RNA sequence: AACGAGACUCUGGCAUGCUAACUAGUUACGCGACCCCCGAGCGGUCGGCGUCCCCCAACUUCUUAGAGGGACAAGUGGCGUUCAGCCACCCGAGAUUGAGCAAUAACAGGUCUGUGAUGCCCUUAGAUGUCGGGGCUGCACGCGCGCUACACUGACUGGCUCAGCGUGUGCCUACCCUACGCCGGCAGGCGCGGGUAACCCGUUGAACCCCAUUCGUGAUGGGGAUCGGGGAUUGCAAUUAUUCCCCAUGAACGAGGAAUUCCCAGUAAGUGCGGGUCAUAAGCUUGCGUUGAUUAAGUCCCUGCCCUUUGUACACACCGCCCG
């Protein structure tokens, strides 16, 4: 078949992924997120926030 | 008297004076090179700047617990104007201290003691409030 | 008082004795007030008086302790150049030799043809800067 | 637990932001006496979902 | 705490206040009344204390207040 | 003395507003005679409350302007020490009685203002508060001395005593009794 | 400034001095704390308000009829 | 009668009252040790300076965070129909400290490149689904947001002295914050140790400011653009210079036309710092401290908005409509 499918990601925007569904683009890492700012909106109700301010 | 009294501008500019009458601190051959932080831009216009230094350096053990290398050099540390680009703070020179605190340690008037950091000796304590009444002794307080 | 000789001419730049020893020394080129600092201290002479007060005597001194600074022990990364590039030493560059010297260097990129020498002769940023917003003469 | 992000998906309109927190609260009680009737009365008793760690020693 | 100068007026505003309850709770009332009616009347912020802090930031404006420039074209 | 401050060494006492119409905004010495000009920063929260504050104060404020020397009032201070200094060496007074003159001698008498007609630059001639004329004339010998340092060898502080004298006996070589005398020659044409 | 009373106010203070018109002072604190008893009101500063206005009629009853 | 307004939530400002603390302090001695007679005295002691010692000491003012109280136009004087309210003053924290939340109806506003949300159409093996290389940085030009400057209220070199919001390895897949010791001018290297964090970094020993030298009205030592050579760090790779450092080179620019933006009290302005993106890297954005003014207590002139009355050939609503 191939001797090869891949390549050095060890670091960069491309190592990490976000959870959406693998989407990019939008790079986030904070406290531990790995969780995409349009859906972490959706999640202000749940648990993890409720707004106060 | 303790040195909290007194005047600290002038502590300086009689202890500088007072070691090199001494023949004390032996002094690194660069001294005549040396910009002296990363933050200037200029070596200074003093030729005796080593020996006030070494002043500035033996006051704030006085005060404070002692610390290392790093910490004297945070103390001394000022402003960097990067040109176009904003200025930022940073650290200055680190040899320079390094042979400032060996060079004291030489005459025994501090020495590495317990706790992270050399602190300076009995001798040395005995020193700093002798010329303290000094400078009170010279102008009046 | 001093009133003994003012403006003067020494190598390939006029220097007036108007101003200050270190300060007047660096309007040649390939000195730099922070060049000048060290070759004075080196000499052993004042920079507290003006240009116009050094006597013959020193002054012939100082173009010595400037031109073999290794031999007076002013360290090697403190020098211009280190080690110029087919050369094969160390060296500090003064005035009209300054401008010779770059010149070569122009020339060596275009023999080359790297893309150093035609940015030069396009007349364009050498280094990595946009040129989309930058420049004007033309508009 | 600061977290100040876009209030818009797909930047456009009047710039605006949105400022989310969380605050924990943390205190502890010190006992000195034996483990097994701590151990056995400090694990029940127990009705909101709230934390409890217990400690060997610390002093 | 606070910077060079406001320290100079927190030691001024204690060393005020020290001296009055030391009258207040060794000595009689007549005493220190009459130290009061004194320090008052220069009132500086030596016996009372300011309750004005920084106020908080929002967006769109690198002050309080100050906002970002607006364009029209 | 002992129950009233000096200013560090310069008597409030034998110190008078020479009219009756600008006293009560011009104030310094019925208590307000302080050791130095500073407040704990209030100053205005009422249209009163401007007045009560001194008037050495008040100079010292409108002393630091243009950018680079806002929020630096320690500094500002160090100037008018020099400033008194210099005017009871130069000419031999109680130096407050000159800045009083100085401000006395600088507030206009009467100014203009724009009134809207047919589109087009017509003016009207009005009069001026006392309030409006100690502000005015405090603004106007600051600009003096700020202008001329601006490119002279000469500091500040050797300006700003220059320019209160000028000011204190009018000889129109300061930057106030001239731009006070063109307000009120406007006044008279359109009135 | 501003702060011109609401009818949540005015509609309870009414209420109130009707049926304990007796328990009623003209001090400010003793007919807050009257309101506090007779009654809950859910706030702190709503209950600071409503004492208030309470205090402001019964000045006026002691005068001639009210027509509210 | 209902929704919005208000009420509400958070935050700031008032507690020597309450609650309780070696992962927070203070005071008190017990102290013994160091230090100088520096002051009475002699060096001891008494007093002064911090650190170790501190407890089975005492306390909770300071620090921390919980339960409570306090402000209501409450009192007084004017004014108002004497109603609803408004103005001044006492007490004092004055009835506005700043944010969060926010109606009906609408827009052919933005987003199919956030979405394993989704219709229809297209393409689907010579693929619009994978590796290698290049580009999004290419310039005779036009415009916007900003940064740094045009000096003496300054720059430069030494000396003194103050802070806060946070954050940190054990996570993503290979990675943190750093004290201390040693080596180097510097970037940096190297050896050891702590930190799950009011525990270690950090009593965050920051800048402007403050104090003393030097420069002298000079495109000057102001300004640091352009550009040559050399040294380090990150990475699999640094060329069209990733970033950082050293020496040299030394431009425009000497207060800015027509126009125009933003701001009312710890506010504007000056000044530094933390977080975000981050293998390496903020002139950006988001928060935080520090220094801290001048001017107003108004008005409908301009620009615009709310309510009533009036006129209309308008309703795709004056950017409308319409005449020769």
């Amino acid at each position: 078949q191939q001797l090869y499918w891949s390549h050095p990601r060890k670091f960069g925007q491309g190592s990490r992924s976000c959870r959406v569904c693998s989407n990019r683009h939008g790079l986030i890492r904070k406290y531990g997120l790995n969780m995409c700012r349009q859906c972490f909106r959706q999640y202000a109700k749940d648990i993890g926030f409720i707004k106060l301010d | 008297v303790t040195v909290k009294d007194v005047n600290q501008q002038e502590f300086v500019r009689a202890l500088a004076a007072f070691l090199k009458k001494s023949g004390k601190l032996k002094v690194p051959e660069w001294v005549d090179t040396v910009k002296l932080a990363k933050h200037k831009e200029l070596a200074p216009y003093d030729e005796n700047w080593f020996y006030t230094r070494a002043a500035s350096t033996a006051r704030h053990l006085y005060l404070r617990g002692g610390a290392g290398v790093g910490s004297m050099t945070k103390i001394y540390g000022g402003r960097q104007r990067n040109g176009v680009m904003p200025s930022h703070f940073s650290r200055g020179s680190k040899s320079v201290a390094r042979r400032v605190l060996q060079a004291l340690e030489g005459l025994k008037m501090v020495e590495k003691d317990q706790d992270w950091g050399r602190k300076l000796t009995p001798q040395g304590q005995r020193d700093l409030d002798r010329i303290a009444g000094q400078v009170a002794a010279a102008k009046k307080k | 008082p001093e009133k003994f000789q003012h403006i003067l001419r020494v190598l390939n730049t006029n220097i007036d004795g108007r101003r200050k020893i270190a300060f007047a020394i660096t309007a040649i080129k390939g000195v730099g007030r922070r060049y000048a600092h060290v070759v004075l201290r080196k000499a052993d002479i004042d920079l507290t008086k003006r240009a116009g007060e050094l006597t013959e005597d020193e002054v012939e001194r100082v173009i010595t302790i400037m031109q073999n600074p290794r031999q007076y022990k002013i360290p090697d990364w403190f020098l211009n150049r280190q080690k110029d590039v087919k050369d094969g030493k160390y060296s500090q560059v003064l005035a009209n030799g300054l401008d010779n010297k770059l010149r070569e260097d122009l020339e060596r990129l275009k023999k080359i043809r790297a893309h150093r020498g035609l940015r030069h002769f396009w007349g364009l940023r050498v280094r990595g800067q946009h040129t989309k917003t930058t420049g004007r003469r033309g508009r | 637990l600061r977290i100040t992000t876009r209030k818009t998906p797909c930047g456009e309109g009047s710039k605006t932001w949105d400022r989310f927190q969380m605050r924990i609260h943390k205190r502890l009680i010190d006992l000195h006496s034996p483990s097994e009737i701590v151990k056995q009365i400090t694990s029940i008793s127990i009705e909101p979902g709230v934390e409890v760690e217990v400690t060997i020693a610390d002093a | 705490g606070g910077g060079h100068v406001a320290q100079i007026y927190a030691i001024r505003q204690s060393i005020s206040k020290a001296l009055v309850a030391y009258y207040q709770k060794y000595v009689d009332e007549a005493s220190k009344k009459e130290i009061k009616d004194i320090l008052i009347q220069y009132d500086r912020t030596l016996l009372v204390a300011d309750p004005r802090r920084c106020e908080s930031k929002k967006f769109g404006g690198p002050g309080a207040r100050a906002r970002y420039q607006k364009s029209y074209r | 003395t002992p129950d009233i401050k000096l200013f560090g060494k310069w008597s409030t006492d034998d110190v008078q507003i020479n009219d009756i119409s600008l006293q009560d905004y011009i104030a310094v010495k019925e208590k307000y005679a302080k050791y130095l000009p500073h407040s704990a920063g209030r100053y205005a929260a009422k249209r009163f409350r401007k007045a009560q504050c001194p008037i050495v104060e008040r100079l010292t404020n409108s002393m630091m302007m243009h950018g680079r020397n806002n929020g630096k009032k320690l500094m500002t201070v160090r100037i008018v020490k020099h400033a008194f200094e210099i005017i009871h060496l130069l000419t031999g007074e109680n130096p407050l009685q000159v800045l009083v003159n100085a401000i006395i001698n600088s507030g206009p008498r009467e100014d203009s203002t724009r009134i809207g007609r047919a589109g087009t630059v017509r003016r009207q001639a009005v009069d001026v508060s006392p309030l409006r004329r100690v502000n005015q004339a405090i603004w106007l010998l600051c600009t003096g001395a700020r202008e001329a340092a601006f490119r002279n060898i000469k500091t500040i502080a050797e300006c700003l005593a220059d320019e209160l004298i000028n000011a204190a006996k009018g000889s129109s070589n300061s930057y106030a009794i001239k731009k006070k005398d063109e307000l009120e020659r406007v006044a008279k044409s359109n009135r | 400034m501003g702060r011109v009373r609401t009818k949540t106010v005015k509609k309870a203070a009414r209420v109130i001095i009707e049926k304990y018109y007796t328990r009623l002072g003209n001090d400010f604190h003793t007919n807050k704390r009257v309101c506090e008893e007779i009654a809950i009101i859910p706030s702190k500063k709503l209950r600071n308000k409503i004492a208030g206005y309470v205090t402001h009629l019964m000045k006026r009853i002691q005068r001639g009829p009210v027509r509210g």
